[PDB]
């Protein structure tokens, strides 16, 4: 019952031999400012991956 | 290097030419429609909408990035994600690049033949407006050139860029060869000056500085009409030289490889007439014409089928492409003479009457304007 | 996120495109040469009057090379003058060998660099080339580094 | 668990197929083959396993 | 030599050489869409307006194009046509004229399900059921032979055909493959020779005393490069007579363009598509030889078209036209000119009625004669 | 050093062209049938059977292997070993190679002229079906080229492969010449660097690795704009060079040998226009047409007499081979004009009447559609 209990996908070519997927992340913040300001907080991103066989 | 082909496109004007000469000329060639009551109002509405620059840009993005989309917003009293009821009406169209479209909802019902085709498109333009959704009938998607299905499915059913790595490196090394040729010309002749004990002087001191200044000064004033004096026992002054030959032929061969890999020929890619022949560049024009026409039926026509029914109230029509041949009044002057004598040199003996003879003569677009009538 | 370098290494010009400041509302008393330190002798109507550095003065900036304001080759008396108050700049020197990186420079008479053992002030930035049987160094000028003695 | 192809999946790049029969003296040999990868869990924490029931 | 038991040659290499190299793209792609877009005409039908209407309603010619493309590349392709039939998709088709779509699969997606070799039927040896495994997570569905059509590539030996389960071979055989491959090698060597035209040698006795990777050696290398960049025709360099010598060596370069042209000519010969089409360069020295070159090219493409384009037509037509007996004509694949088209229309219009006025040839057939050859002269249907 | 021709066929491309170019064009040329009441139903029935792919590969394998067979099955109520009764029925045709056919039974009757010709053919297709026996009239055998009889009866009365030893090794030598030319180009220049004591340095150790890495590094950065340093007392750096000339001419000579042995000329085997003349490749083509028709008359027609009487119920008929010449619209219209004016310019005064003038005009293939009648 494996093929009927878990989903089956076909997004993989018969010649492929390893696969990989990606993951993202972010950081940031904000403040209360005035009209004449020259500094503001910044944001960024991140990334990661995993493999298979 | 330059894996993002957009930078290459906006940097090197050559790739610009290869990517934009074909589709834009294709659309500017024009077309004509049959089965309509008339065509003057057709043209009036057409240039009233005046969307052919957007069409040009859509085709260019499809050819370059491998994909593009256009959304046609229609004046209807329904929310946009819903499908479209029958009718002939339009108020605007706008084009999105390959990066702005994703699939949202998919249908797999076996009853309809549209299973495996997206129904809902997620469009995310940006500009601090929320990404939204489009029904399939409202949008049209344009692709580039065909690619193996294994690559097609990993490119989420989208085509490939026309600037493949072979053409990229062929473009890249040509400029390198040109710079090398400039260096070859720079290094044609060299002068060598040898002085006993020249190594004795300390580094970066006044003596060495004065020696260098003297060398530069005497270099500045030498020539055919000027001479130099030296010391026989200590110093000598010699010259070495090398020849240059074949470099223009190397550059020509590299450019010819560019032409062969591109597929568009010389009098369009290097924009230089061969000059040795009078009436062969014309046949080059018809070879280019057959190439552009053949690429035309594969992509320009689907745009016409997608958009044309939304503007014309007429039921059944035909779309026929104007023959892409650069005309010449004189030549069409005898063309019109031939047509006018052929159309009625012999119809005076058959049932071919006025209301069909006039239609025949003004179907072939003449310079003769004819009011509608009997 | 990086700072670009500037191409010609001549005396009197700027060497980088880092944060710099150019005080262009000044006039000269006497004659000044490009790449020399200057001092402020007085202020009239929001304009600073500058002269070449004497003994006992506090340097304020370094004369800056321009190809429209100074057609002669140097700055002349009664001319509007450009002065660099903050940034990296090529200066004339009488030294023979490069000093330690990030040391403190000392200015002899006429606005030339002759010391590398100062207590406080401008600092050596790591550039040392040769000009005209003399050398050129690279100095990092900061705005409030030298303070006028009471 | 929660059933969705975004959390767990099983890939079948190659389907079952039969190679042509290799003949010998008076008998044949017919091989078969396929490909698989097993179960892959991209998003854990959507599965709970209660043990020792 | 040892080799895997699951033989697969035209699996990855052909696809890579197609989607990476450009000359392979051209050599496999110039033919099919030209064949399909040359156009065709039908005979035995009441009218042609509705024929073109149904054709540009169905809009299947891009599918035909890339179907023939995969047929030429992978050695095999299939197209399935869906019919408006109220039966299970395993069942055959009853006689009729109806269809709702045509869609294409590659060589990799079709296999045989069960085989019939009945003696009385001439269909022995012919796989009667095809098992197709589509992509995008769709379960396989077996098909009766009547619905789908299989298109092959080029002829091979029957010994190879049976080993390749009744499927042709790729046009990109290894001879053409490595002929394409070594061209880039020759080009790279040509560029390398161009770089290596001239060299300079600087000899300093005692240079061996220099320490490796210390300030002295770095200073020497900086000075050498610095004096190198500022040299030229208008500049001179000074050296010491006792210690150092500065010589220049040079070599000649010639014949490289001819050698590369010969390599391209070999590519043309193995390709079979001639110069002004594969290299797209007009020879330039002659006025009207490209016309005969291109008519020979149409000879090639027409003799290839008669082999593969027709079966698609004979497979699709019986499902679209209710008329019982029709024939296919191929339009003459030669581009004609407003000038000469006007001239030929004049010629045929006066030939058709210059002398028929004395015989029983009447209007009701003269009109069919004049509008049979597709004119620019329209005519409303009538007497 | 003898190799089976099938591997060479399905591996090499020039062999593919040499073996394949003639039969496919030959069969696609077409034909016309005389004595027939009408030709529309003839073509309808012909492309209903649609046997031309089988015909193509039958002729191809006859050309290659020197022998091929076709099995033609008929609507009849008898076993396959029986002869064929008079009639016109056909239901299918299939093609078998050289290796699956043998002779079974012998006839030597002096009464019939059939002595010495096999009467029963023994087919062994294999693929888990029992080999069977077929009567003579149900099978046709296609043979290759003529051979001396002392080899003919040694080869069971069968032809030989068109790829003979001279053709095979002439083809093989060309690739060797190309590889040698590539080597010649690669060995144009050589740099030699000699250092006193270099032999003292030992094999495969760290010092040797460092030295050779340094040599590779310095070689990677040499060129026109860069110089290298040398120690005068111990080491010397020289360059040796060689010239290249005549290689394209030698390759052209080898291609000459290939075309001379093949027998099909250059604009068909190399497929390259001469370029220096505009109107000589036309007579080149007509020489090709003459030779291909000469070969066609020998072997393609036997298929026509083998199969045609089995489908046509008419007692008498004839085969005419269409004039194998490319037909250009303009000249076709001109020829039609000439024919129509000749056919009735001078028949107005004699007994040449309409019922046969119509036959004459619609026999010579016109574009002139005309309904049958008086």
């Amino acid at each position: 019952s494996a093929l009927r209990v878990f989903p089956v996908t076909t997004e993989l070519s018969p010649t492929d031999k390893t696969f990989e997927y990606m993951t993202f992340d972010k950081v940031g913040t904000a403040q209360i400012i005035a009209d004449y300001t020259d500094d503001l907080p910044l944001v960024d991103a991140l990334g990661t991956s995993e493999f298979g066989k | 290097a330059s894996y993002h082909v957009g930078s290459f496109y906006n940097d090197n004007a050559t790739a610009k030419r290869i990517v934009d000469v074909i589709p834009e000329e294709m659309v500017t060639a024009g077309f004509k429609i049959s089965g309509v009551k008339d065509e003057k109002e057709f043209k009036s509405l057409w240039d009233s909408y005046k969307i052919d620059p957007s069409l040009v840009d859509a085709l260019c993005w499809a050819r370059l990035y491998g994909g593009a989309a256009i959304v046609a917003i229609i004046n209807d009293n329904r929310m946009l994600t819903s499908p479209v009821k029958p009718g002939a009406k339009l108020e605007g169209v706008r084009v999105y690049d390959r990066f702005a479209i994703t699939i949202e909802k998919r249908v797999t019902n076996a009853r309809s033949p549209r299973y495996g085709e997206p129904e809902i498109y997620k469009v995310s333009p940006g500009d601090n407006i929320q990404p939204y959704l489009i029904h399939h009938t409202r949008i049209f998607i344009a692709d580039g050139e065909r690619v193996t299905p294994q690559m097609r499915k990993q490119n989420q059913g989208w085509g490939a860029s026309v600037l493949n790595k072979s053409l990229i490196d062929a473009i890249c090394d040509y400029d390198y060869c040109e710079s090398l040729a400039t260096q070859i010309l720079r290094r044609k002749q060299q002068a060598v000056w040898k002085v006993k004990g020249l190594a004795e002087m300390c580094d970066d001191d006044d003596a060495q500085y004065a020696a260098r200044l003297r060398l530069a000064q005497v270099d500045d004033n030498s020539g055919v009409g000027r001479a130099i004096g030296i010391d026989a026992e200590t110093e000598e002054y010699d010259v070495l030289n090398s020849d240059i030959s074949g470099v223009p032929e190397f550059l020509s061969s590299k450019m010819d490889r560019i032409v062969s890999l591109s597929g568009i020929h010389e009098i369009i890619i290097k924009n230089k007439n061969v000059g040795g022949v009078s009436a062969s560049q014309n046949t080059a024009l018809e070879t280019f014409y057959k190439l552009v026409d053949r690429k035309r039926e594969e992509d320009y026509r689907p745009l016409l089928e997608f958009l044309l029914p939304f503007i014309v109230d007429e039921q059944e029509w035909s779309i026929e492409f104007e023959p892409l041949s650069v005309p010449s009044k004189k030549e069409e002057s005898e063309i019109t003479k031939n047509n006018v004598e052929s159309v009625t040199k012999a119809i005076t003996e058959q049932i071919i009457d006025l209301e069909e003879a006039r239609d025949t003569l003004r179907s072939i677009a003449p310079e003769f304007k004819l009011k509608d009538g009997n | 996120y990086e700072n670009l370098f500037l191409r010609p290494a001549c005396p009197g010009n700027i060497s980088d495109t880092s944060t710099y400041n150019i005080d262009g509302a000044c006039v000269a008393q006497g004659d000044i040469g490009f790449g020399s330190a200057v001092q402020v002798v007085g202020i009239v109507d929001g304009v600073k009057v500058v002269a070449a550095l004497p003994d006992g003065g506090t340097p304020y900036g370094i004369a800056f090379r321009s190809q429209y304001e100074h057609l002669s080759g140097k700055i002349l008396d009664g001319e509007v003058c450009n002065v660099v108050s903050h940034g990296r700049v090529w200066t004339l020197t009488s030294l023979g060998e490069a000093p330690s990186l990030f040391s403190k420079l000392q200015f002899g008479s006429g606005g030339v660099v002759t010391g590398g053992s100062g207590s406080a002030g401008w600092t050596f930035a790591g550039g040392f080339v040769k000009h005209e049987d003399g050398y050129i160094i690279e100095v990092q000028v900061k705005q409030n580094a030298f303070i006028a003695p009471p | 668990y929660e059933k969705n192809p975004m959390n767990m999946s099983i890939e079948i790049p190659e389907a079952f197929n039969m190679l042509p029969a290799q003949p010998k003296d008076l008998h044949f040999k017919v091989p078969c083959t396929s490909k698989c990868t097993g179960l892959t869990i991209y998003r854990p924490m959507t599965i709970v396993l209660i043990t020792g029931v």
